[PDB]
């Protein structure tokens, strides 16, 4: 429970800077909000700034606006906080059920009280009729993204499940390869890391979402019958 | 869902009232028709014909562009826009083709005239060319009632829905909650409404009750060969023939993409010859994300379809 | 209450299953027992043709019923509710290796006991692979996300198994569960936690025996009041 | 892991004591030599080499398919199985190839030899036919040391292992804790061994010390170009090329399917000339999942090689 160690004052934004392309069309949207390192909670304003308005559902984009806002326990250790110091990223690869694929590709850092966010997104193959391009999301589903070491990285994979306005779902297959540029010291063991991504409330208002993103790391609760393996 | 406004269109917005200012009115059997009229170039007439949720406002922006050449006449069908309301309360197809044709009569149209439609608008076009044959210059239709519909495969998702609106619980759908207006209606457009253009569509059905019956009935209309009113499939199976033989009449279909319906009806659109096809980037209600695309695309196939003072228009 | 579908809590589920990883027809089987709303079950695991089996023994394990689930009754069980007749799946799993195996079940009812019967065959293993080079501890816990679908529940999760390099290998897991009774109350969305292990540790064997628990449950956060989705 | 019986395995189960008690010992050196000894056809003789972990063992069932066209012996090499340790308790390759060849002079062999080699067992029959050469009728190899490690590619997930071996855990992962035998060994073998079968390995290194120094001291010298001990990668580069060059030689290379290494080997292994190729079942000890296969290949090109 240190901090100010860090570069960090728990007291901390973020400012996201998207850059896009769907398909066929490039975008250029923005992010603008904060959460807090130990309860890991976090909501932004994101905002088109190029590209406006969207050919696509706005919500394939939002798994792109950190894993720094996530509450971590004693007994799992946080590869993304004592991260930095000065140089962590990641790459993502997603495939939706229909058949479209996602890359994307970050790089945060720090300079005044926190971070700062360069974000690559970039899809393709997705179906006319698919819940993306007919904007049916109304928005993903909580889902548990398990976090597992591999050497000098972390991999994380979660299946995430956007709620369709028919009420079924449209679920995806992420996965992440966070590596942090500078080595840093404990690497964990493997666990999971729950979110619940929500949009704040933006009624019809201007034309900017808000949505709120917070993720606490745990371990199957379901404990051990000890004489067994793995 | 989401959505953004679209940045540059506010600066050009034209609110319900601005509109409704520009209107005309005339009454038609028992009641009367809210409407609009280019006037100039009367020497033809282009009428295009809104569907379910919507009104005229629907095509303001697509209008500019062909007024131009042609005169343009754009109801509100009966019971939905600022026009009247029906007689017998009831709208139904060939309740909105009654009041519909007979306004037709109270408008001194040139023999041959030039339809575009959208939704059940086109269905409308539909039915009066199929019992007008000589009457008829040219269709430009989008997101169409195109042919009855066998399966619901490259359908969007709204089967169940269909048969739930079919069924006492439409009504409470529709009457109570306004499903079509306030839900289905920004769902399928791109960007994001202005409040007030918004405030245009939902004008109309903003009371709860038996003001809404025409968003309910229509979607009631539609033709599904299992368990759609039979009527109805035998008015569409009928222009649909018509149309697949219909050589001597020219047509325009604007594709929208990804479009609601129009992946499930490109098919049937290709059936009917001498149709020049197009593709305007939009969902179901096309017009609202690109009317200025819409707006050239009409215009030079009119253009192109009013030298029938010479030769064909389709060479070759 | 849970008489209704002529099925006591306790029940002895023989598992029958034949397989085919690669090049290889392999006829296993396991018989055991277990609880409902524990969601606890363990069964004695025999390999029953095809000894030795040429690849990793845990990618047959999920392979051996959710009827075993405890399914708090604020979120409908959609397997319980499948009885008399029982249900079916069918499972599609790809590993990160890119090979493949689909998963082909029936969970009848045949004197008072669970008589499943699993189908399973994969391929596309690659040698230098973690299942053919037989490097596979066993199976982390998962959590499987359930939403319904008309008829049917499909289950998604990923698995992940330990490697004895303490590094994991994963796999991701859709499955078709579609009933065979019409079943009222489908459930809404929500996950079931696993966690399998095995637990005859080390014998002289024969056989092994896995111990799989099973929670349905939703989340620990919870929405901003304001909501969406 | 977990493993399941080859259940028709015990109908012809051969422990540990029937193995060791049809061994006959001799002195080398300040120690000895426990070793097998088909003894009869002695016209020709056929060495078989065992690597880390195992010990002469290894080679029962494979063994008695061409016991009968030549003498075959089968060693422990120095500090593994019955043998004796070793003198100044270092086990490096050379240590090996020390009492090793020490004992060749006892066993008034053949002046033209065949050796049968796995894992680093290959190793000490590599790097004698290359200071040998007028005396190797033919080679037989399986699992083995052909060449040096420059790219781990084709290479099982096993380094950082290396390293955290070549590190001073090693002593604390092996002497501590039997890695090699009690956690690799059946490990990389397909079938589970029969209780007992498991138990011949097992004993020789019964127990906590330097007594498994061998275990832990065979991977030392794994022969990578960096960081690898230089003198180990000077040996089988040297054998390597002569290798290369030893069109005259019959060979008969064995790997195994999956394999272990038999995959990252298999490429240099046709680099060298006169190899007969073959496939059996199984991963790493390949002896325990398909001996009589291996037998009766191993039979057949002798026969081969003994027809001029
Ligand atoms: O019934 C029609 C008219 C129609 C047009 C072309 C065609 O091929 C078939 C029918 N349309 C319709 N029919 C049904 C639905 C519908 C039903 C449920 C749902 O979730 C989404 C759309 N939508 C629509 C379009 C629409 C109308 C009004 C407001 C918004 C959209
Ligand atoms: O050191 C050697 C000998 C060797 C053989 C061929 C070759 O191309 C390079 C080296 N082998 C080795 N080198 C490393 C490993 C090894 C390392 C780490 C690990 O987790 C598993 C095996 N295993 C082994 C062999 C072995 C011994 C006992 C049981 C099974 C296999």
């Amino acid at each position: 429970m240190d901090l100010a160690k860090l570069g960090l004052k728990e007291v901390m934004p973020t400012k996201i800077n998207l850059e896009g392309l769907v398909g066929d069309h490039a975008f250029s949207m923005e992010g603008v909000g904060e959460g807090n390192i130990l309860e890991g909670t976090q909501e932004v304003k994101i905002s088109v700034t190029k590209g406006a308005p969207l050919p696509f559902a706005f919500d394939i984009v939002s798994v792109a606006f950190n894993r720094a806002y996530t509450g971590y326990p004693e007994e799992i250790s946080d590869y993304f906080l004592q991260s930095f110091p000065e140089g962590f990223t990641y790459e993502r690869n997603i495939r939706y059920q229909d058949g479209g694929t996602a890359i994307v590709k970050s790089d945060i850092s720090l300079e005044d009280g926190k971070f700062i966010v360069n974000v690559d997104f970039k899809a393709k193959d997705l179906r006319r009729m698919g819940p993306v391009m007919q904007q049916d999301i109304v928005g993903m589903q909580p889902s548990y993204e398990s976090m597992y070491t591999n050497v000098t990285s972390v991999i994380g994979e979660c299946i995430i499940a956007f709620k369709l306005q028919t009420g079924k779902h449209f679920t995806y297959h992420m996965r992440t390869v966070y590596k942090s540029k500078k080595p840093v010291e404990t690497m964990p063991l493997y666990h999971f890391i729950q979110h619940r991504l929500v949009k704040t409330n933006v009624d019809t208002a201007s034309g900017y979402v808000v949505q709120h993103e917070t993720a606490i790391a745990a371990h199957s609760t379901i404990k051990k019958i000890e004489g067994s393996l793995p | 869902t989401s959505k953004v406004y679209d940045p540059e269109q506010r600066k050009r917005m034209i609110t319900g009232p601005q509109w409704w200012a520009r209107c005309k009115q005339m009454n038609v059997l028992d009641s009367f028709i809210n409407y609009y009229d280019s006037e100039k170039h009367a020497e033809n007439a282009v009428i295009f014909l809104h569907g379910n949720a919507t009104s005229s406002y629907l095509w303001r922006h697509v209008v500019p562009h062909i007024e131009p050449v042609a005169r343009c006449i754009i109801p509100d069908l009966i019971g939905m826009g600022k026009s009247g309301k029906s007689g017998n309360g009831s709208y139904r197809l060939l309740d909105h083709y009654k009041y519909l044709t007979a306004w037709f009569e109270l408008l001194n149209l040139p023999k041959k005239i030039i339809f575009v439609g959208h939704d059940w608008g086109a269905a409308l076009a539909f039915h009066y060319a199929y019992e007008h044959q000589d009457r008829i210059k040219a269709i430009v239709h989008m997101e169409s009632v195109v042919d009855v519909i066998e399966s619901w495969d490259e359908w969007p998702d709204i089967e169940e829905d269909i048969a739930l609106i079919k069924s006492e619980e439409g009504e409470k759908m529709v009457l109570e909650n306004n499903f079509f207006v306030e839900t289905v209606l920004p769902s399928k457009i791109m960007r994001k409404l202005e409040p007030e253009e918004f405030a245009a569509y939902l004008e109309p059905f903003k009371e709860k009750g038996e003001v809404r019956r025409p968003t309910l009935s229509w979607p009631r209309e539609i033709p599904l060969v299992k368990g759609g009113k039979p009527d109805v499939v035998q008015i569409v199976r009928n222009y649909n023939a018509y149309l697949r033989a219909s050589d001597d009449l020219p047509k325009l279909f604007i594709e929208s993409d990804p479009g609601f319906f129009s992946n499930a009806i490109v098919e049937g659109a290709k059936k009917f010859p001498n149709t020049e096809f197009v593709k305007v980037k939009g969902l179901h209600f096309l017009q609202e994300d690109a009317p200025d695309e819409m707006g050239k695309y009409i215009k030079s196939f009119v253009e192109r379809v009013l030298k029938n003072e010479q030769s064909g228009l389709e060479v070759l």
